C-alpha cells in the first residue's frame, strides 16, 4: 500500500546522459502510452543586446513556418499528421520547445523536433509577415491591465542591467530587426551546453538514448543592482487602480528558497469570486473579504539566476487603496516578530500539498525536468523536498524573514487611477514597527 | 466552436476563483 | 496497481476504487441532479445551491469547516453541468478520512438558515458578470434557449428577476427530491475498496423516490438575435446530432476532428482542417471557424461556432457552410478519415492520462452506463466507423432544420432562411 | 496560547530603557561616581 | 440548601416578576435585556412577525413612560404567559462564538 513517506519512495528516478559536444539527456518512466518530448534553452532576455533586444520573441515565431528540409508549411502538416499537438513559449531566462505525443510516433519526433532547433529557413517572406504580427500584439497588450503593469516592475527595480527590459523589447527595434542579426544571435547562444533535452513518459532511458540520435547541437551572468524606487502611471479614466510592491530575494540554489515559500502559503491570498467567505483563515482573506477592501490579490515569488522577487499583486477601487497597504504592512510584520508555531503548519501543509499535486500528468512533470537541469543541476530531490520542509521552525522563519523584510527599501510600481496611494516616504516608514 | 476538450462548458467554484471551459 | 473494480449496491449507488502509489488521494461524489432539473417556478436553485456548499452543515458549523479543511491542507472544489452535479474533493494520502467525513455532511445533512442564505444573495451577481465576459460563454446559453422548448434550454446561471426570489424552502424541497440513493455515485482514487465500501453502504442510504425523468427536451426549431455595440459578430448554426451512446455519437466525433480544428500548433492557422482552409481563400482579414459538437443523454446537438468581423460574416458563414454540402455530396479521402481517427484516439488518450481529467470520465460513464469501458474498447469502437456512415450522418446535418444565434452588431448577418 | 515571543526580549529592555530614564531624568544619589560626578 | 424556601422562591420569584415595573408597562421579559454585540445579531434573524411586534410594544412603551402612566391592570401581562422567544435564537449565537474563542486558543 501507500502511506505518505512511503509513497515519496516508489517513483521511478531521474536519469541522465551525456554526449561528447555537452549536450544532456535525462527522462523517466510512468508506464504511460503518450510522452512529452521537448527542448529548454537557456538564452534569454537578459543575454541580448540593446539592438538584439527583442530578437528572442521575435525568432520564437518563425521556427514553426518552415525550415531547411521542410519549408513552409510542410512541417506543420506532419505534426497534424501524428495528431500530436505542438507548443512552444518564452520566458526571460528560458525557451522552451515541445512536443506532446503518441510514445510511438517518437522516431520522428526528435528527428523533427532535431531540425527546428537550428536549421531554420529564414526568408524575408515571412519576416514581413511576422513584424506585423508583433506590431500587431504590442499595441493590443496594453489592453491587458496585468501583463503591463510587471514591465513597469521590473524595469524600475532594475534599471541599468540588461535584465531591466522587456522580453519583446520596444517598438521600434521590432521594425529594424534584420536576419542579420538573427543569425548571429541563432549562431552564438544555441550551442551546447546550454541546450538540454529531457522527456517523460512510456520512454526508457535507453530506447531514448540511441535516438537521442545522430544530431548535434553545438561549438553570461553578471550580477545586477537593486533600486528602492517608485513609478506612477496615473490614468483616471480606468474603472479600477493595480498595484504592486516588492522586495529583492535570493536566487534559485539557496537555503533560504524554502522558508519563503512557506510565508506566501500563509499571508494567503483572497479574490472576488471564492466560496471563502469572511470565515477564512487567511487574514487577509478574512479582512479584506469582509468589506471587499480589494477585489482580489495573489502574492507571487520570482527567483531569478543570482536574484529574486518578492511581493504582491492587488486591484482594489481607488478611495480603498490606502487601507490595503496598511493592512498588508501588519501582515509581513507581525510575521517577522510575533509569529507562532500553530499557524505555520496550516502554512507548511499546503505546500507539501501544492508541490506534489503540480506533479500529475506528463507535461508538468517533464516541464519541470527541464528548468531543473539548468538551475539547480541534475537534482530532482522529491523524497528530499519534505526533508528540507522539515527543517522549517518558528525560528527558522523569523531569522530568515528579518533579513528581507524588517527595514529595507521596497519597489513600487502601480497603474492608474493611483492618486491615493500614498508617497514614497510614508512607505518606507511602513516598514518598521516602532513596536507600534 | 468550442466544446475543444470535452462536452460543453461548466462552472467550478470553490476556492481557487472559477473556471469557465468549453 | 489494480485495476477498476466498481461495486453496485442493493441501494443501487455505484461505488468503485482504485489504489495508488502517490500520496494524492482524492474521491469524488456524482449527482444526476444538473440544469434540466430546474422547473419554472424552480428556476436558479441549481446555480445557488453550488455556492452553498459552505453554510452550515446539521452537525457542524460553518466555521469548523472552513478553518478545518485548510489546516489539513485539503482543497473542495464543486462542478455543474447540465446535467451532472460532482462534488470533488482531494488531499494528501494521510487525512482522506477527516475529510471523507465531512463530504458526507454537507450532502447529507445539509441545513439552511433564512438569515444564512439571504447574506449569499448578492454574491451571484458578482458571479454571473465573470462568467459572462467570455460572449462564447453568452453564445451558447442562448443556442440552447433556441433549439429546444421544455427542458435542456434552461440556464446553468441564475436570471435576474428570479435573484430575491430563492427560498430556503425551494431549495430544502429540490434537495431531497433529487437527491437520492440511488441516483448517486462515489468514486475513490487512491484509497482502499473497504474502508471507501464500508462508510459509503452507512450514510448514503435514503429512499427511493427517483429520478424524474420528464424532461425529453423536444428538440424544436427556433432562433435568437441579440443587437449589442461591440464590433465582432459571433455565430453559432447548429442541427440535431443524435443522442450519447451510439456509433453516430461516435461518428459525429469522427466527423468533427476533420473539420473540427483546435490549433495542434501554436500561432499555426490549421491547414489539415478543411473548413478554415475552405473559408481563408475566398475571404480576407481576421476570423475564426470552428465545428461545435456536444452530445447529452437524450440528445446531442452539432454545429459550428464562427467569429468575424461585421462585413465578412455574411460571407464567413455562407462559404463555410456550403463547404459541409461538398463533403454531404460524397466528397471525402479515406486517408483523412484514417487521419482524423488518429486525432481521435489522440484527443482522447491525452484528454485522460490526468488523475483528475481521469476521474470525470470515470463517472462520466458510471450515471450513464454503470459499468467501466476499458480505453481500449473504446479504440476499437472508434475504427469501426464507416465511410458512408461518416457522410450519411453529415447529410442529416444539412438535410434538417436548423437554429441560430448572433450577438453584437448585426447588420449583414443573415437569417436561417437565406440559409 | 501562551506562546509570548520576543515581545518578552522587547518589553524587558523598554522596562531597563525607563529604570535608566528616571535615575538620568532625576538625580538623587547621584549614583556611585563612575566617571565624573561633582562632589 | 433551599427545599421550602424554594417553595417560598417561586413566590417571590414567579411573584416577584409582580414586583418589577416592566409587567406594567406591558413590556415582556425579553425585549428589557441590555443590549449587547450577541444580541445585535440576535436581533437580525427574527422574521417579521415577531420583529414588529418587538418595536410596537416599545413605541408604545416609551411614550406611556412620557405621559408617567400605567395601563389599565386588565390588560397588563400575566405571569403564566412569559414569551421566551429570544431564548431559542440566542444560545446559537453564544454558541457559535465560544467554538471560535476556543478553537482559536490553539
Amino acid at each position: 500500500t501507500a502511506t505518505y513517506a512511503q509513497a515519496l519512495q516508489s517513483v521511478p528516478e531521474t536519469q541522465v546522459s551525456q554526449l561528447d559536444n555537452g549536450l544532456r539527456v535525462a527522462s523517466e518512466q510512468s508506464s504511460q502510452p503518450t510522452c512529452t518530448v521537448g527542448v529548454w534553452i537557456d538564452a534569454g532576455s537578459r543575454y541580448e543586446s540593446e539592438k538584439n533586444n527583442g530578437a528572442g520573441y521575435f525568432v520564437e515565431h518563425l521556427a514553426f513556418k518552415g525550415t531547411k528540409n521542410r519549408p513552409g508549411n510542410a512541417l506543420e502538416k506532419e505534426v497534424e499528421s501524428m495528431g500530436a499537438h505542438l507548443n512552444a513559449y518564452s520566458t526571460r531566462e528560458h525557451t522552451a520547445y515541445y512536443i506532446k505525443a503518441l510514445s510511438k510516433d517518437l522516431p520522428k519526433a526528435v528527428e523533427l523536433l532535431a531540425d527546428i532547433v537550428q536549421n531554420c529557413s529564414l526568408e524575408d517572406s515571412q519576416i514581413e509577415k511576422e513584424r506585423d504580427v508583433i506590431l500587431q500584439e504590442l499595441q493590443e497588450n496594453d489592453t491587458s491591465m496585468r501583463d503591463v503593469v510587471f514591465n513597469y516592475l521590473h524595469a524600475t527595480a532594475f534599471q541599468g542591467t540588461p535584465l531591466a527590459q522587456s522580453v519583446e523589447g520596444p517598438s521600434e527595434n521590432v521594425r529594424k530587426l534584420s536576419r542579420a542579426d538573427l543569425t548571429e544571435y541563432l549562431s552564438r547562444h544555441y550551442k551546447a551546453p546550454r541546450m538540454v533535452l529531457a522527456a517523460a513518459g512510456g520512454l526508457e532511458h535507453r530506447q531514448l538514448l540511441d535516438l537521442a540520435q545522430k544530431h548535434f547541437s553545438g561549438l553570461t551572468l553578471s550580477p545586477c543592482r537593486f533600486t528602492g524606487s517608485q513609478i506612477c502611471h496615473r490614468e483616471d479614466g480606468l474603472p479600477l487602480a493595480h498595484v504592486a510592491i516588492a522586495v529583492e530575494g535570493p536566487g534559485w540554489a539557496h537555503p533560504d528558497n524554502v522558508a519563503l515559500q512557506v510565508a506566501n502559503a500563509i499571508i494567503g491570498h483572497y479574490d472576488c469570486t471564492y466560496g471563502g467567505g469572511a470565515h477564512l483563515s487567511s487574514p487577509l482573506a478574512s479582512i479584506a473579504a469582509t468589506n471587499k477592501l480589494c477585489q482580489s490579490f495573489q502574492t507571487f515569488n520570482i527567483c531569478y539566476a543570482d536574484t529574486g522577487l518578492l511581493g504582491a499583486h492587488f486591484v482594489c477601487d481607488h478611495m480603498s487603496i490606502d487601507d490595503m497597504m496598511f493592512v498588508l504592512q501588519g501582515q509581513w510584520m507581525r510575521l517577522c516578530t510575533s509569529a507562532t508555531e500553530s499557524e505555520v503548519l496550516r502554512g507548511k501543509n499546503l505546500l507539501r500539498n501544492a508541490l506534489v499535486s503540480h506533479l500529475d500528468g506528463t507535461t508538468p512533470v517533464c516541464e519541470d525536468i527541464g528548468r531543473s537541469l539548468l538551475t539547480y543541476g541534475r537534482r530532482i530531490p522529491l523524497a528530499e523536498w519534505e526533508s528540507r520542509i522539515a527543517e522549517v521552525d518558528a525560528r527558522v522563519v523569523r531569522e530568515v524573514c528579518s533579513k528581507y523584510f524588517y527595514d529595507q527599501c521596497p519597489a513600487v510600481a502601480g497603474f492608474g487611477p493611483i492618486e491615493q496611494l500614498p508617497d514614497y516616504n510614508r512607505i518606507r516608514s511602513g516598514m518598521f514597527w516602532l513596536r507600534f | 466552436g468550442q466544446a475543444a476538450g470535452r462536452p460543453l462548458v461548466a462552472s467550478v467554484s470553490l476556492n481557487v476563483p472559477a473556471s469557465v471551459r468549453y | 496497481p489494480q485495476d477498476l473494480e466498481f461495486t453496485r449496491l442493493p441501494n443501487g449507488l455505484v461505488i468503485a476504487s482504485l489504489e495508488n502509489y502517490a500520496p494524492a488521494s482524492r474521491i469524488g461524489l456524482f449527482i444526476k441532479a444538473g440544469s434540466r432539473y430546474e422547473n419554472s417556478n424552480n428556476l436558479g436553485t441549481s446555480h445557488l445551491l453550488r455556492l452553498a456548499s459552505s453554510l452550515t452543515t446539521k452537525g457542524a458549523s460553518s466555521f469548523k469547516i472552513t478553518r478545518g479543511i485548510e489546516a489539513v491542507g485539503g482543497k473542495l472544489s464543486v462542478t455543474s453541468t447540465r446535467e451532472n452535479m460532482a462534488y470533488t474533493v482531494e488531499c494528501l494520502r494521510d487525512d482522506v478520512d477527516i475529510l471523507m467525513e465531512f463530504l458526507l455532511n454537507v450532502t447529507t445533512a445539509p441545513e439552511f438558515r433564512r438569515w444564512e442564505v439571504a447574506a449569499l444573495q448578492p454574491q451571484l451577481r458578482i458571479d454571473k458578470a465573470v462568467a459572462l465576459q467570455n460572449p462564447q460563454a453568452h453564445v451558447i446559453e442562448n443556442l440552447h434557449a433556441a433549439a429546444y422548448r421544455n427542458a435542456l434550454a434552461n440556464s446553468l446561471y441564475c436570471p435576474d428577476y428570479r435573484i430575491g426570489k430563492v427560498t430556503p424552502v425551494e431549495l430544502h424541497d429540490y434537495v431531497q427530491n433529487h437527491f437520492t440513493s440511488a441516483r448517486m455515485a462515489l468514486i475513490g482514487l487512491g484509497v482502499s475498496h473497504p474502508v471507501l465500501k464500508q462508510v459509503a453502504e452507512q450514510f448514503l442510504n435514503i429512499r427511493g423516490g427517483l429520478g424524474l425523468s420528464g424532461a425529453k427536451a423536444k428538440y424544436h426549431g427556433g432562433e435568437i438575435r441579440e443587437q449589442n455595440g461591440d464590433s465582432l459578430v459571433h455565430a453559432a448554426l447548429v442541427a440535431e446530432s443524435a443522442a450519447i451512446g451510439s456509433a453516430e455519437a461516435n461518428a459525429f466525433s469522427v466527423l468533427q476532428h476533420v473539420l473540427g480544428a483546435g490549433p495542434h500548433v501554436k500561432r499555426g492557422s490549421n491547414a489539415t482542417s478543411s473548413l478554415y482552409q475552405a473559408v481563408a481563400k475566398g475571404v480576407h482579414q481576421p476570423f475564426d471557424v470552428s465545428a461545435f459538437n456536444a452530445s447529452y443523454s437524450d440528445s446531442g446537438l452539432f454545429g459550428f461556432y464562427t467569429i468575424s468581423q461585421a462585413a465578412s460574416a455574411g460571407d464567413v458563414i455562407k462559404a463555410a457552410y456550403n463547404q459541409v454540402k461538398t463533403i454531404a455530396q460524397g466528397n471525402l479521402s479515406n486517408p483523412d478519415v484514417q487521419a482524423a481517427k488518429n486525432k481521435l484516439k489522440a484527443g482522447y488518450l491525452m484528454s485522460v492520462e490526468s488523475s483528475e481529467g481521469f476521474l470525470d470520465e470515470v463517472g462520466s460513464q458510471a450515471l450513464a452506463a454503470g459499468s467501466y469501458t476499458p480505453p481500449s474498447t473504446v479504440l476499437q469502437q472508434i475504427d469501426a466507423v464507416a465511410d458512408a456512415d461518416v457522410i450519411n450522418a453529415a447529410k442529416k446535418f444539412v438535410s434538417g432544420r436548423k437554429s441560430m444565434a448572433a450577438s453584437g452588431n448585426l447588420g449583414h448577418t443573415p437569417f436561417i432562411d437565406e440559409l | 496560547r501562551q506562546l509570548a515571543r520576543n515581545w518578552v526580549p522587547t518589553a524587558s529592555l523598554w522596562g531597563a530603557v525607563g529604570a535608566v530614564g528616571l535615575v538620568w531624568a532625576t538625580d538623587w544619589r547621584l549614583i556611585l561616581d563612575w566617571v565624573p560626578y561633582i562632589n | 440548601a433551599v427545599s421550602a424556601s424554594s417553595r417560598w422562591l417561586e413566590g417571590i420569584r414567579k411573584w416577584y416578576y409582580n414586583a418589577a415595573g416592566f409587567n406594567k408597562l406591558g413590556l415582556m421579559r425579553d425585549d428589557t435585556i441590555h443590549e449587547n454585540d450577541d444580541v445585535k445579531e440576535a436581533i437580525r434573524r427574527l422574521p417579521e412577525n415577531l420583529y414588529n411586534d418587538r418595536v410596537f410594544r416599545i413605541k408604545r412603551a416609551l411614550d406611556l413612560s412620557m405621559r408617567q402612566q400605567i395601563l389599565p391592570k386588565e390588560q397588563w401581562t400575566k405571569y403564566e404567559e412569559d414569551k421566551s422567544y429570544l431564548e431559542p435564537y440566542l444560545k446559537e449565537v453564544i454558541r457559535e462564538r465560544k467554538e471560535r474563542e476556543e478553537w482559536a486558543k490553539k
